[PDB]
RNA sequence: AGUUACUAAGGGCUUAUGGUGGAUGCCUUGGCACUAAUAGGCGAUGAAGGACGUGUUAACCUGCGAUAAGCUUC
RNA sequence: GUGUAGUGGCGAGCGAAAGCGGAACAGGCCAAACUUAUCAUUAGAUAGGGGUUGUAGGGCUUGCAAUGUGGACUUGAAAACGAUAGAAGAAGCUGUUGGAAAGCAGCGCGCAAAAGGGUGAUAGCCCCGUAUUUGAAAUUGUUUUCAUACCUAGCGAGAUCCCUGAGUAGCUCGGAAAACGUUAUUUUGAGUGAAUCUGCCCAGACCAUUGGGUAAGCCUAAAUACUAAUUAGUGACCGAUAGCGAAACAGUACCGUGAGGGAAAGGUGAAAAGAACCCAGAGAUGGGAGUGAAAUAGAUUCUGAAACCAUAUGCCUACAACGUGUCAGAGCACAUUAAUGUGUGAUGGCGUGCGUUUUGAAGUAUGAGCCGGCGAGUUAUGAUAGCAAGCGUUAGUUAACCAGGAGAUGGGGAGCUGUAGCGAAAGCGAGUUUUAAAAGAGCGUUUGUUUGUUAUUAUAGACCCGAAACGGGUUGAGCUAGUC
RNA sequence: AGGGGUGAAAUUCCAAUCGAAAUCCGUGAUAGCUGGUUCUCGUCGAAAUAGCUUUAAGGCUAGCGUGAGAUCACAAAUAAG
RNA sequence: UUCUCGCAGUCAGACAGUGGGGGAUAAGCUUCAUUGUCAAGAGGGGAAGAGCCCAGAUCAUUAAAUAAGGUCCCCAAAAUA
RNA sequence: UUGUGGUAGACGAGCGUUGUAUUGGAGUUGAAGUCAAAGCGUGAGCAUUGGUGGAUCCAAUACAAGUGAGAAUGCCGGCA
RNA sequence: AAAUCCAGGUACGGGUGAAGACACCCGUUAGGCGCAACGGGACGGAAAGACCCCGUGAAGCUUUACUGUAGCUUAAUAUUG
RNA sequence: AAGGGUGCUUGACUGUGAGACAUACAGGUCGAACAGGUGAGAAAUCAGGUCAUAGUGAUCCGGUGGUCCAGUAUGGAAUGG
C-alpha cells in the first residue's frame, strides 16, 4: 500500500503563502520565506497588542496634560483632585471631551478645582 | 530470547519472585576476615531492588 | 450490532500509539525520545543486558551455585493434595480412577504421592506409592484407609 | 516672501493574462509476490549463445536458413 | 520436550539426544561354508546350484507339508481418466439530455450464463465470450484388467562337525564429528595389532553381574528441498522518481584497455476525418477557411502546479539608514463567500531570520540558491507491564497435522501455565533448610489461564545516511620499469 | 601481476590512481563520532550531581520528572515554644 | 517530598550575592558550601546586555490601581520649602 | 474553588492520506484534478461559487498501513 | 559560461554584544540608477584543518613486546636388509 | 583509668541473632538476647581478641581436610556437591 503525497503538502503550504500576501518579492513567493515571515509577523502582532494598550494611554495622558496647562492646572494635580472628588472617568473619555466638547470638559475642571471634596 | 548461562547457576527464584543469591568474599583469604564476618557471609541473600529489574529480564 | 456500525468495548481496542517521527506537536519529534547525541541515541541500540559500563556485572561478582546431581533430572512426582481432593468427587482413589477424571494422563507412569493436612469428612480409600505420616494420620482419623503400592 | 501637484529613467504591492516546466489526478500489450496442476533438461544424429544471409518490402525488429518471411503430411 | 541436561578466557555465547504427538511407510541381495564343470587344475581362477542371520542363522544327514501369495519386476493386448486445435451455447424495444446512450425513465425477457473484454459515457438481454453439454486423424501422460517372463514359501529329527566380511575392531602419537573448546560414542595422518557363539561390540572413565545388539559387503520408492519454463487464476501488491536496471528496439545509448559500471524516455481524437484552399513569408511557420462535440484537443498532441520570465487596470515610490514586518494612520481607486468591506500605503510607535549544537548564536560558528517529487521507528519469533474480552476453581488453552473456498471453523490434549513449598542434593511436606535444637533466623502457609491492543525490551542490518579499512575472487606490462 | 612484479633505490613505476593497483563479492562491514528524523491540541515537567568504570565526547545504579495505586496521621510541609 | 509498579531524560553548565581553598585580596580564572536567576522564561528598569533589580505571559479590550525605576526635551509623568 | 511560561521527557485526546468490508448517495444537465475569491473552525483542517478539465467520486461505522517533509555540504528534474 | 547564493530595500563614529557588527543603543552623514577603475571589509570564494587533541579508529614500518608460523637444523619411528 | 605488677587460664569459643549506623550495588560497622560447653572469681558479674579508627583483593580455575548428598542398568569406582 504505497500512499503517495499530493494535495496534502500543497494545501498546507498555500495556506502559509496566502497569509504572507503583500510581502516583498520572495517573501510572498517561496513557501519557506513566507512561513518565516508569518511566524515573525504573528510575534509582532502579539507584542504590539500589548504595546497598543500602553501607547494609547500615553497619548491620552499627553492630550489631557496639554488641555490642562492652558488653564493653569497640571496633570499630576488634576488626577488627584478627580480622586478626592470621587469622579471616575477614563482619560480616554476625558481627552475625547476636551477635543469634542470643550464647554463640558471645562465644566468638569471647574468642579474639581475648588468644590469641596465629597 | 536465551536465558544467560551466567545469570543461571547463580540466581535461584522463589515463590514470590525473589531471586536468591550467595554472598561473595567466601572463596579464599580466610584469615583476613573475622569469624563474625565469615558466619554472616555463609548465609544466603536476595538481590536488592536496584538490581531486581536488571536480573528479572536476565532470567 | 450490524456490519455498518461495529464498535469495540471502550478502552479495549485503540490505545495511543507513540509515533516517533511525525512532528513536534505529538511530543515525539526529531530526537524521538532517545535523548541527545549519546550511545542510546544511535541506531546500534542499548548495549548488552546486564552491562555496567566495564565494571564487573552483578552475576560475575557473585559465586556460582552448586549442582550436586550433575547431569541428572529430578524425579517428577504426581502429588494429590488433601486440601483440594475433597473438592474432587470420587471414592477409592487409585491410579485407574484418576484417569477417567483426567487428573493424571493415561500415558504416564509417574508414582502417586499423598500430601496434605486439612481434615476431610467423608472417608476415602487411597492407592498411593507414598504417604506422609501425618497425612496418613488425618486420613485414618476418619474412616478411610491407605494402601502403599510397591 | 510662505504652503504648494503633476515626473517615473526604473522599482514595489494587488489582480488578470501569456510563455518556459512537468508536479498532482485518471489509465496502462508492463512489473512483483504467490496458488492449483504440468514438467524438471538440451548436446558428436552437432547443443546453449552468436555471426552472416533471406522480401516484389529503405532501415530497424520479428520469422526463417541456399527448400531461407517458408516445404510436406494428418 | 526447552532455550532443558549440558557445554563456554564458565565471558560473549552455543545448544542437543531420549520420550510424546503427526506426515509417509518396505524391505531386499551378496562373501564364506557345501556342491558341479572347466582351466600344463601347483587355482589361491572362471561359470552354476546352496545362503543371508540375533527369542542366533546357514551348511552336513534324514522326513513331513507345499504348489500357493506377494514384489521396488519384462514384454504384449484391452479399457478408463486426461494433455496438445476446437463445436454448440438464452434473453430489448420505446422516449429524454446529449456529437454519440449502454446513462436516466417506462414497459418487458433470459439465466447451470450477473467472470471478463470491446462497442462514440456507466450494457445480464449489441458483439466476442462465460455456466453447461460435447469432440482427436497424430503424438504423449497416469491408472486398471488379462496373460506372460524374473524373484518370492512352513513346521520337525539327528549329528556336536563346518561357515558367518582382518591390516579389520582395539591400543599409542597428532587432529577432528557430535550441543561439547576432544571425551564414553563416530572418523583418520603415522605406528602397532586381536578373538571366533562358553565368540565379539554396547548401556559417558573402568571392572564384575544383568541386559541389548550382531561391525569390518551392497541396493532401496514415499513423505522432504527448489522454480528458469508451460496452462489457468488471485492480490486491503506497483501504476512511469513507483514496479524487474529495462512498459519504447535495455543490459541499448554511453563510460573504461579490460573485468566491470550503466541511464532517461508512455497517453491527439469515437473515427486521421492529420488541416484541401486563400493571405504574408525564401521556407519552416503563422492568421483565416475546412473536418470535428471540442482546434486554447493540431502531431510541441490527456490534465497542466510551483519556482522562473514578460504584459497591463488601480495605489505608492527619486533628503532616503531599511530581518522589509507589526500596531496606528491620511489620501487615492473600487465593490464583496455584506462582512464594524477590499487593493495600495504619505506618516508615527516598536522591531537584530529558520533549523542544528551549545552555559551562552542576530552571529565574524554551522546547514539550506529557489521550486516540485522522493527521503529516516518496520517485520518475524519470544519476555515483561498497562488496559479489555472469553472461560473458571481438579481450571485455562492447544502446536504440528487432517477436512474445508489460498476461509471463520471442526477434529487433534502432544504439551504449556496455575494447583505446595523448602533444600546444592538424596529427601521431607503446610512444612522445609541451617543446627545437638522443635529455640532463633531464611523461604512458604495462595490467588488462575488463553487471547486482542498499547508501551518497553532480546535476536536479527533493526530509525536513516557517512568511513579510512579487512578477507576472497577475477581483469589489467597498448602508459610506464626491467629483460629478450 | 598485486601480503606480487620492476626498480644505476626517490616509497620509483605497474593505464592521468600506489606505504601497496582496478573491479566484483562477504556487505546494508563497524563507527561510545558528526548530520538528519515528516500532523495538531491539552495536563505535568527535569538534570548538568554521588559511586564504580582501560572510565573522562560513553555506560550502570542512586538523586531529580511523569503515569497508576496505596498510606489520613502516628506521613510530609509552614509558623510559635 | 513516604511506600510499590511502568516509561524516561540528565552525567559539558553559566553568572550575581555571601564564607573559603589554588592564583598575586588578578582574571568574564579554577575548585567547593549556600541563597537566586538563566538554562527551560517573555514583560518593565539598567541607553544597548541570558545570569543584576521588580515579577511570572490562557486569549481579546484604544478600561482602572500599583512594584523596581522615574517626572526640562528626546520619552509617559511635580510641585512647593 | 484552585489553576492554564516551558526544552529533554511522561501521559491523554484528536486531524489528515491510500485501500478493504458493510450500509446509503452524487456524476457528460459535468466526478477527480487544477486556479481564483472579500468564507467556517481552538489546532491539525473543512466547506461555497466561478473558470479549466473530461469520468469517476462522496458520507457514516470499523479494519490494514510504503500514512503526514524545511533543513541530512540529502537524490532526481526544472529554473534563477 | 563559471564558482557563489537563507530572504534583503546592504553608510560612518563611539559603545554594546558569543569577548573585532550593513542590521542592536546613542549620534553623524547620505537625491534615484549606472559605467570605467583599485582591492580595505563582507572574520570574501574554492578544500566536513593537513598542524594540536580526542577515538579502548585504520594502515605502513621496527624490535631482545606477546602469541604463532614458512624455511633451516637435530633425534625417534616406517619404507629397512 | 583503658597505665604498671602478680596468680589462674585460652571466649584470639560453637550455632545463631531481634534491632540499628552508613550506603547506588557489592560490601562495611555496632549489637541486646537465646541454646551448648568452658576460663577467672566467694559471688555479683565479665570474656564471641586488643583504648578506637589503617594492617587489605570480587568472580572464575585448580589443590587440601572433613562429610548423614549424588554415583548415567545394578554393586563399586571415577567424577562431582
Ligand atoms: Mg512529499
Ligand atoms: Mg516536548
Ligand atoms: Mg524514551
Ligand atoms: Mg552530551
Ligand atoms: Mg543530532
Ligand atoms: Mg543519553
Ligand atoms: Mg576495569
Ligand atoms: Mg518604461
Ligand atoms: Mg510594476
Ligand atoms: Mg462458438
Ligand atoms: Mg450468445
Ligand atoms: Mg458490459
Ligand atoms: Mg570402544
Ligand atoms: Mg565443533
Ligand atoms: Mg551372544
Ligand atoms: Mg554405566
Ligand atoms: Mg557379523
Ligand atoms: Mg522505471
Ligand atoms: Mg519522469
Ligand atoms: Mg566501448
Ligand atoms: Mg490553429
Ligand atoms: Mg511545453
Ligand atoms: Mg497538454
Ligand atoms: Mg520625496
Ligand atoms: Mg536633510
Ligand atoms: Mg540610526
Ligand atoms: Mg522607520
Ligand atoms: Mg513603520
Ligand atoms: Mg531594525
Ligand atoms: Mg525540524
Ligand atoms: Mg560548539
Ligand atoms: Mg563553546
Ligand atoms: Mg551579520
Ligand atoms: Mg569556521
Ligand atoms: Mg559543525
Ligand atoms: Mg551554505
Ligand atoms: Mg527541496
Ligand atoms: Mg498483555
Ligand atoms: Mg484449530
Ligand atoms: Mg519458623
Ligand atoms: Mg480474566
Ligand atoms: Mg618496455
Ligand atoms: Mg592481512
Ligand atoms: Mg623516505
Ligand atoms: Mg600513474
Ligand atoms: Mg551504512
Ligand atoms: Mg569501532
Ligand atoms: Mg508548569
Ligand atoms: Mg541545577
Ligand atoms: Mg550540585
Ligand atoms: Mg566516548
Ligand atoms: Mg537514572
Ligand atoms: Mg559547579
Ligand atoms: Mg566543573
Ligand atoms: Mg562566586
Ligand atoms: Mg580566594
Ligand atoms: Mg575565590
Ligand atoms: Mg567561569
Ligand atoms: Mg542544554
Ligand atoms: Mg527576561
Ligand atoms: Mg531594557
Ligand atoms: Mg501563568
Ligand atoms: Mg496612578
Ligand atoms: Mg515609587
Ligand atoms: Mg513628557
Ligand atoms: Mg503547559
Ligand atoms: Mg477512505
Ligand atoms: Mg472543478
Ligand atoms: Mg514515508
Ligand atoms: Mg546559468
Ligand atoms: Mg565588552
Ligand atoms: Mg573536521
Ligand atoms: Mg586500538
Ligand atoms: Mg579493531
Ligand atoms: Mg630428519
Ligand atoms: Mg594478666
Ligand atoms: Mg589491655
Ligand atoms: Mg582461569
Ligand atoms: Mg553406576
Amino acid at each position: 500500500m504505497r500512499i503517495k503525497g499530493g494535495k496534502q503538502t500543497r494545501v498546507r503550504r498555500k495556506k502559509w503563502l496566502k497569509q504572507a500576501s503583500g510581502s516583498f518579492g520572495t517573501r510572498h513567493a517561496s513557501y519557506k520565506v513566507a512561513k518565516q515571515t508569518v511566524i515573525q509577523a504573528a510575534k509582532y502582532a502579539y507584542r504590539d497588542r500589548r504595546n497598543k494598550k500602553r501607547d494609547f494611554r500615553s497619548l491620552w495622558i499627553l492630550r489631557l496634560n496639554a488641555a490642562l496647562r492652558e488653564q493653569g492646572m497640571t496633570y499630576s494635580v488634576f488626577i488627584n483632585l478627580l480622586k478626592k472628588h470621587n469622579i471616575e472617568i477614563n482619560r480616554k473619555v476625558l481627552s475625547e471631551l476636551a477635543i469634542k466638547e470643550p464647554s463640558k470638559f471645562n465644566l468638569i475642571v471647574q468642579k474639581v478645582k475648588s468644590e469641596q471634596p465629597k | 530470547m536465551k536465558v544467560k548461562s551466567a545469570a543461571k547457576k547463580r540466581f535461584k527464584l522463589t515463590k514470590s519472585g525473589q531471586i536468591k543469591r550467595k554472598h561473595a568474599y567466601t572463596s579464599h583469604l580466610a584469615p583476613h576476615k573475622t569469624t563474625k564476618q565469615k558466619r554472616h557471609l555463609r548465609k544466603q541473600g536476595t538481590v536488592s531492588a536496584s538490581d531486581f529489574k536488571r536480573i528479572g529480564n536476565l532470567i | 450490532m450490524e456490519l455498518n456500525q461495529l464498535k469495540s468495548v471502550p478502552k479495549a481496542r485503540n490505545h495511543k500509539t507513540k509515533t516517533l517521527g511525525r512532528g513536534h506537536g505529538s511530543g515525539l519529534g526529531k530526537t524521538s525520545g532517545r535523548g541527545q547525541k549519546g550511545q542510546k541515541a544511535r541506531k546500534s541500540g542499548l548495549t548488552r543486558p546486564g552491562f555496567e559500563g566495564g565494571q564487573t556485572p552483578l552475576y560475575r561478582r557473585l559465586p556460582k551455585f552448586g549442582n550436586a546431581r550433575k547431569g541428572f533430572l529430578k524425579q517428577e512426582w504426581v502429588v494429590l493434595n488433601l486440601n483440594k481432593i475433597a473438592k474432587l468427587k470420587l471414592d477409592k482413589i487409585n491410579r485407574a480412577s484418576l484417569i477417567e477424571k483426567q487428573v493424571i494422563s493415561a500415558k504416564s507412569q509417574l508414582p502417586i504421592k499423598l500430601i496434605g493436612h486439612t481434615k476431610l469428612e467423608k472417608p476415602l480409600h487411597f492407592e498411593v506409592h507414598k504417604v506422609s505420616k501425618q497425612a496418613l494420620k488425618a486420613v485414618e482419623n476418619a474412616n478411610g484407609s491407605v494402601k502403599l503400592l510397591e
